[PDB]
């Protein structure tokens, strides 16, 4: 694979690592999740362009739309949680255990 | 390289002006306003966020509507027209849902 | 939530699963999963509660990570193969990543953590949907890619699922959490035979669906979420708790109940593949599931806990709601062992 | 300028480290805007003009702007940079160091292999010699969505509409 | 009524009118509130609900004939009047049973309002039953744990309902209450302590009236003022409907509430919270025996319509 | 996947036409009788849950339970027989087409073979 | 990963006891590191020093158990001159269990661990000889 | 003593049932940590991903 | 449970985008159209088990077209040897490779 | 009855989940803003303070 593909895949890995290793704000986790979507967009776009997969040039757009939908969902959940607790701290989500 | 040059020149010009407006004008001595930012201490209303999420979704649907000019060149004009009208009808339906139900409160 | 809106959301969840089970393109399968998540979050939060919101957030986070990893694996397979069909994956690393993602969607350990929490947070109806219908799509995807599935990784995940489900169930007192851990163990049982024979996984899945439907419907009918709240049921409706005892024994797998069928066939197929240690450990660990089932049966119907004075008032009134499927589900989940040779129909 | 794409990819990784260090939301959002802009540059370098402007108009223009909207209205955080408290600073530096090690093992050693095989040759090699004539392959294929991908259009539209419904149902309290 | 009917178009707000209002008449023991409530209902066309009794549930189900106390209620008001500090827990058991009865009454009333559209006048309610429990605790009749459990039961049940639009309070002084009780003649009523009545009045005026005033209008009336039913009705008519959360409700929320109040078992689901207090806890053997006796009662063995012992037929095709 | 990918298998087909060549399951088949028994038990359980006479309430309901169970069971048994016949047919065809992989071992009588005697003391 | 198991297996039984023990020690240390990582993630250490202490303790315990198992098994095979006896593995396993008890400073833990570990090690040897497949490759 | 208590009611029970049940109880406590923090089990997810990628390659 | 309703009802919902050798708009060919066509034609109805081994050559060449890993390796080796020769002064890039000679139209 | 069947020392203090899935409202901090119509504001004409 070309070094650019390696860099994009590494970007996805880094964003995944940041998402899985929360710190305080749930907003930061959502940012990492959306970053991963961006990296996947770039990867798929490069692959489709290089392969000249003309009929599959619509795949990145569909990925982008669904990505932003699931984000709209995440944000809506974050504001519900913040309105209930006062902050978007991940530690606040502690009522449910095990 | 031309577009990259334009971006570089614009950014550098703006940053240089910001330099000559943030650090150059403050060199002139104007005594000292010994005036503390007296602060002594949250409107997270849905009225704002709702305007934001709905915009996100409508912008997403607009993204699907962007390829339309090139899509008019297809031989399968009937099918393309039906799909375009379908996407527009869905946009209108989403707007109607929000309007008919408790939405568009802005 | 308006009933029309709720019906639309339920149909959207079903349509997402159907798309996952109907599509031949990887992108469409991922789209189906995304639709499932989008239409599942509001259903989980139908009854607005802080616990419900926490459960929805955790579920969304886990499923979103799973979908990200799934799409990443799809893209890697596209890169190394230029294929979109849901067939033998042509890249091992993509295969591993996709396995991790689908296991996280299923709830197989060590991605089990979210399942009990979300199940406890959501309502009994939402719990039923989460533990029965949401298990179909990832299992379908796994069945389609079973040939490429690394047997070692899948077997490790399944065995850990069984062990962890049993252990967690031993310590729980909340009925929903007990159900969730038992679900983890049963999913381990289902995925253990996935590399060997998919039809056995389908059989176990169907039996599990029937049993969980019956159990959840009985819990809803009794409106109980804790061991004591279920214990009070004997005073009002003994029939419900006795049928619960029968279903719990079936969930344990004790013959001649239906629960013996999946374990029996799974052990058969695994032994045919020269694997003897693994199925033996699987059954010996399922004994723990049997233990917590027996404890629940004790508290519910085998023994009688003290009741309250207000029960007299509830005695007078009768349940208005009628779950039509419940009797048939109870029968199919208790007395179907004489009907194993019907396994061929699944093929 | 033969390795411009590689430089952009490295900057992309750097920005990903920046926002993946989970800094103050405001600083992170920027770590994502910068990386997003770089990624658009990479896509343009490969020739995906429409897709490059797609992320700029939708992801950076709308998705990340609504993200910033939320961070601004629900502001309960003490501002800090990527090179602030060690929790973020160390993570950023370590990510950069890992990326730099990958780069060195990639350029000095042609056949770098960590989990996939990578070749140190400039990405310009992978480009294919071909002529599209009076065509925009990307644009034509994407416009074919309305003609070929009717099913995709139907499913995506239904998902969008049900998404609006779901958002309202969730944010009704 | 179900989700289908709401889908079909059945909307409660269409039936509801300005007259549609939940009016609760509250007061101390033997305050004559029942007469005023009846007068209000007659002069407003609303449906009056007699104050929930021990055998209120017996009236709602079966044949309306009160069942045996051992089979329905297991508590005596007369015993509480005679011995308020019995070791059988009759005090708190009675109070909890009364709260459950009033919870059912409020639900039965709401269902009437959301189905027929006709307003309802009720003698006290769940929002007012706490007064007697507080009085008992002040007098030392019940222990603190009983109060805690009652609070638990109330907070998980009452919240699901909507507070009344009008709270009418008949303020009768404790000495006059004593005089009326002596005139009443009931020996158990005569045994009622004056301190208990004073505690009831204090609980009303210091907790109930202010909290209800926050929610809605509280038309406090003297005994003489309550005698003028016309004035009371007029004042209620001139009360702004804004008082109360009903103006803030819609067809969806009303649908939820209507589904809730129809399922009486759902209404009383949390009345049997698995807290083991000796006063309310009934042993397994006694529970089984009493339930068996209840099932033996005619009309209780099978679901209504399938009890052939009462005259039901065609069961083979029912 | 076993026979899930058999050649010529029409998708989403419960009973192919070739199944008609197989004998239909008898309406007095014991498996079908057990299906009817399950239906009757379902009817009884439904009566029990709804607090109505278990053995007499809703005779039409119990009848419909039994009829539905038997009706679906008949086709279920037919499909099961079809699939097992497919199994046997394919196995025999494979053995025929691959004789070298399924040799006929020499048949020797017990007088010829030698089995070690293990005395039980 | 599989290379460590290869290192242990390539060393013939009852031969190169120092090297056999070294390979077993490496395997045990790797397992201890994995357990330490999972424990730290699930049970957060209050201080980084606490995390280091926990990791060191778990790793040392596991590595010591592995070293004792390997040395005991190899030495038993050498002395008995029988490298194909499950008893060698059983003795090594019980010795490792006793070492676990010493590390936990609990005689009961040590005894139970000795019994279970010895049984499992003997079973592993029996599988190595017979050919028992823990994760059978799908064959049908 | 030796038969009735020492062996039957004490050691025999300690050797098999008591020991096994105690082990199960401790394992149940460990699995049901009852912490319920997204940070911890998501870190465990990360560790799992890394370990799987290394072990099963 | 791949319920192939597409094939049962004879409806194409996603098979158009499954492969790059399928009809693309304006008959725009894929980069590896020939290789993918050869691989698919080889492995048509022979079964995945047989296709994995029998049509190995086709898929290997197809992957080489898709990623150009071996071609890149060869080109990199050539570049390394050329640069080594340049450092020793044992090679002189020809003028046409240096761009001195004008290209052909 | 209790949070878990076999509780530990830490879990012993931990309270079983509420009977209804409704966790109590916490803090209930008011979000009503108290803005001041500063006199300099044009509408205030320079001499008007409206605590709002």
């Amino acid at each position: 694979m070309p070094l650019v593909y390696m860099n994009i895949i590494m970007a996805f890995a880094i964003a995944l690592a940041g998402l899985l290793m929360y710190r305080s704000h749930l907003m930061s986790s959502l940012l990492c999740l959306e970053g991963m979507m961006l990296s996947l967009f770039i990867m798929s776009t490069l692959i489709i362009l290089n392969t000249h997969f003309t009929l599959a040039n619509m795949m990145p757009i569909i990925l982008l739309v669904f990505a932003a939908c699931e984000a709209a969902l995440g944000l809506s959940l974050l504001v519900m949680v913040s309105n209930t607790y006062g902050t978007d701290y991940v530690q606040n989500l502690n009522l449910l255990q095990c | 390289m031309n577009i990259m040059l334009t971006l570089l020149t614009n950014v550098t010009l703006a940053s240089l002006l910001v330099l000559i407006a943030f650090w150059l004008p403050q060199l002139n001595a104007y005594s000292e306003k010994t005036s503390p930012y007296e602060c002594g201490f949250l409107p997270f209303s849905m009225k704002f966020f709702l305007v934001a999420i709905t915009f996100l979704l409508f912008d997403l649907e607009i993204a699907l509507l962007l390829p339309l000019p090139w899509a008019s060149q297809t031989n399968n004009l009937k099918t393309m027209l039906t799909m375009a009208l379908f996407l527009l009808i869905l946009l209108a339906a989403s707007l109607a849902y929000e309007w008919t139900q408790k939405g568009l409160e802005w | 939530m308006n009933p029309i809106i709720y019906t639309t959301l339920i149909m959207t969840v079903m349509s997402g699963t159907m798309l996952v089970m109907i599509s031949s393109h990887w992108l469409l399968i991922w789209i189906g999963f995304e639709m499932n998540l989008l239409a599942m979050i509001p259903v989980l939060m139908k009854n607005f509660n802080p616990r419900a919101t926490e459960a929805a957030t955790k579920y969304f986070l886990t499923q979103a990570t799973a979908s990200m990893m799934l799409m990443m694996a799809i893209i890697i397979n596209l890169l190394y193969s230029g294929q979109w069909t849901i067939t033998k994956m042509f890249n091992p690393v993509a295969m591993t990543m996709m396995t991790m993602a689908l296991a996280m969607k299923l709830g197989l350990s060590p991605f089990h953590f979210w399942v009990p929490e979300v199940t406890q947070g959501i309502s009994l109806q939402a719990g039923l949907l989460l533990l029965t219908w949401q298990k179909l799509a990832p299992l379908s995807v796994l069945c389609q890619i079973s040939q490429s599935i690394n047997p070692n990784l899948m077997l490790t995940m399944a065995m850990l699922s069984i062990l962890i489900g049993g252990w967690g169930g031993l310590n729980q007192t909340q009925l929903r959490k007990i159900m969730a851990y038992s679900s983890i163990a049963h999913m381990g049982w289902m995925t253990a035979v996935l590399p060997y024979n998919t039809t056995m996984t389908i059989l176990n899945l169907l039996i599990y669906i029937t049993m969980t439907l019956a159990m959840f419907m009985l819990l809803i009918h009794s409106s109980a979420t804790t061991t004591l709240s279920l214990s009070h049921t004997w005073n009002k409706m003994p029939v419900i708790t006795s049928l619960m005892m029968v279903t719990l024994l079936s969930m344990g797998g004790l013959p001649p109940l239906s629960g013996f069928m999946p374990k029996w066939m799974i052990i058969q197929e695994m032994t045919k593949n020269e694997s003897i240690i693994m199925p033996t450990l699987m059954a010996m660990t399922a004994l723990l599931n049997l233990y917590f089932y027996m404890r629940l049966a004790y508290s519910s119907s085998l023994t009688m806990f003290p009741s309250t004075n207000n029960m007299k008032m509830k005695w007078q009134f009768e349940h208005t709601k009628q779950m039509k499927l419940l009797p048939t589900m109870i029968v199919l989940s208790t007395l179907v062992l004489p009907m194993t040779p019907a396994l061929s129909s699944l093929n | 300028t033969m390795y411009i794409a590689f430089i952009l990819s490295t900057i992309f990784v750097i920005g990903f480290v920046g926002f993946s260090s989970k800094p103050s939301p405001i600083y992170g959002g920027l770590g994502l805007i910068v990386s997003g802009g770089v990624g658009c540059g990479i896509v343009l370098n490969f020739g995906g003009s429409f897709l490059g402007l797609m992320v700029f108009l939708i992801y950076l223009g709308g998705m990340l702007v609504v993200f910033g909207y939320t961070t601004a209205m629900a502001t309960e955080m003490y501002p800090e940079v990527w090179v602030s408290n060690k929790t973020v600073f160390g993570a950023f530096v370590s990510g950069l160091m890992m990326e730099f090690c990958m780069v060195y093992y990639a350029l000095k050693e042609e056949e770098v292999e960590i989990i996939f095989k990578f070749n140190g040759l400039g990405d310009w090699v992978i480009y294919d010699t071909g002529d599209s004539g009076f065509f925009s392959e990307e644009a034509m294929g994407i416009a074919a969505l309305y003609s070929y991908g009717t099913w995709l259009v139907i499913v995506t539209g239904w998902s969008l509409l049900i998404g609006v419904v779901v958002i309202m149902e969730i944010t009704r309290g | 009524y179900g989700p289908l009917a709401f889908v079909l178009g059945e909307r409660t707000t269409r039936k509801l009118t300005e007259t549609s209002k939940v009016i609760t008449v509250d007061g101390n023991i033997c305050s004559g509130k029942g007469r005023l409530a009846r007068e209000i209902a007659e002069k407003l066309g609303l449906r009056h609900f007699p104050e929930a009794g021990i055998h209120y549930a017996d009236s709602t189900t079966g044949d309306g004939k009160p069942l045996d106390v051992q089979l329905s209620g297991n508590c005596s008001l007369e015993k509480f009047y005679d011995d308020p500090k019995s070791n059988d827990g009759n005090s708190y058991r009675l109070q909890s049973w009364l709260y459950a009865s009033r919870l059912l009454q409020y639900a039965d009333a709401l269902e009437h309002l959301l189905s027929t559209g006709q307003g309802v006048v009720l003698e006290r309610s769940i929002y007012s039953d706490f007064v007697f429990l507080e009085a008992m605790y002040r007098q030392g009749f019940i222990r603190k744990q009983c109060v805690e459990h009652y609070n638990e039961v109330k907070k998980v049940t009452a919240c699901e309902y909507l507070p009344p639009h009008v709270v009418v309070y008949v303020d009768v002084p404790v000495p006059e209450i004593q005089s009326r009780i002596q005139k009443k003649g009931n020996p158990h009523e005569m045994k009622i302590t004056a301190a208990y009545l004073q505690d009831i009045e204090n609980a009303y005026k210091k907790t109930f009236l202010p909290e209800m005033s926050e929610k809605c209008e509280v038309l406090q009336y003297s005994a003489r003022e309550a005698e003028d039913a016309e004035k009371v009705v007029e004042d209620i008519e001139y009360l702004k409907c804004d008082k109360g959360p009903w103006p803030d409700q819609d067809d969806r929320t009303f649908h939820r509430l209507r589904m809730l109040v129809q399922n009486k078992l759902e209404v009383l689901n949390y009345t049997t919270i698995p807290v083991y207090l000796p006063e309310i806890t009934i042993g397994a053997h006694q529970s089984d025996r009493v339930f068996q006796k209840f099932t033996e009662l005619p009309g209780r063995k099978y679901s209504p319509g399938y009890n052939e012992d009462v005259g039901d037929k065609w069961i083979w095709l029912k | 996947t076993m026979m899930s990918g058999r050649p010529g298998r029409v998708p989403l087909q419960f009973l192919p036409n070739e199944a008609r060549s197989l004998p239909p399951p008898k309406l007095t088949d014991p498996r079908l009788v057990y299906m009817g028994f399950l239906g009757y038990c379902s009817g009884l359980i439904d009566n029990a849950i709804r607090r109505r006479p278990v053995v007499s309430a809703g005779l039409h309901r119990q009848l419909l339970y039994v009829t539905s169970f038997v009706f679906f069971g008949y086709y279920l048994l037919k499909r099961q027989d079809y699939m097992y016949a497919l199994r046997d047919h394919d196995m025999f065809a494979y053995v025929k087409s691959h004789p070298e992989d399924f040799p006929e071992k020499d048949k020797k009588t017990y007088g010829e073979i030698l089995e070690e005697f293990h005395p039980v003391r | 990963a599989k290379t460590l198991l290869h290192k242990y297996s390539d060393i013939p039984e009852g031969t190169e006891c120092h090297r056999k023990a070294y390979a077993s020690t490496s395997i045990g240390g790797a397992t201890g590191l994995i357990v330490s990582a999972y424990s730290i993630a699930l049970k957060p250490p209050a201080s980084f020093l606490e995390g280091v202490a926990r990791t060191g303790r778990y790793t040392f315990t596991s590595a010591a158990i592995g070293a004792i198992f390997g040395l005991t098994s190899c030495i038993s095979a050498q002395v008995r001159e029988k490298p194909d006896d499950p008893l060698n593995y059983f003795i090594g396993g019980c010795a490792g269990g006793l070492t676990l008890g010493a590390r936990t400073r609990s005689y009961g833990i040590g005894a139970a661990a000795c019994a279970y570990m010895g049984l499992t090690a003997a079973l592993v040897k029996m599988g190595q000889l017979e050919g028992w497949q823990v994760f059978a490759e799908p064959k049908v | 003593k030796s038969a009735s208590s020492l062996l039957d009611l004490i050691w025999l029970e300690t050797i098999l049932p008591k020991t096994t049940s105690f082990i199960q109880m401790k394992m149940s406590i460990m699995v049901s940590n009852q912490k319920g923090l997204i940070k911890l089990y998501f870190l465990s997810f990360l560790i799992t991903i890394m370990i799987s990628m290394t072990l099963f390659n | 449970p791949f319920f192939d309703v597409q094939k049962r009802l004879g409806l194409d919902l996603d098979r158009w985008m499954t492969i790059q050798s399928a009809e693309q708009p304006h008959k725009i060919p894929g980069r590896c159209h020939a290789f993918e066509k050869e691989w698919i034609e080889c492995a048509h109805g022979i079964g995945g088990i047989r296709a994995e081994k029998e049509c190995k050559i086709e898929f290997d060449d197809f992957v080489e077209c898709l990623l150009r890993q071996k071609t890149m390796k060869r080109l990199s080796a050539i570049k390394r040897q050329r640069d080594k020769l340049i450092k020793e002064g044992k090679y002189t890039p020809p003028p046409h490779h240096l761009g001195k000679e004008d290209p052909r139209p | 009855g209790g949070a878990v069947m076999y509780p530990t020392k830490e879990t012993a203090h931990w309270k079983p989940p509420p009977w209804n899935d409704v966790d109590p409202p916490k803090d209930t901090l008011v979000s009503n803003l108290t803005l001041n119509f500063g006199p300099q504001h044009p509408a205030a004409h320079g001499v008007l303070r409206l605590v709002m």
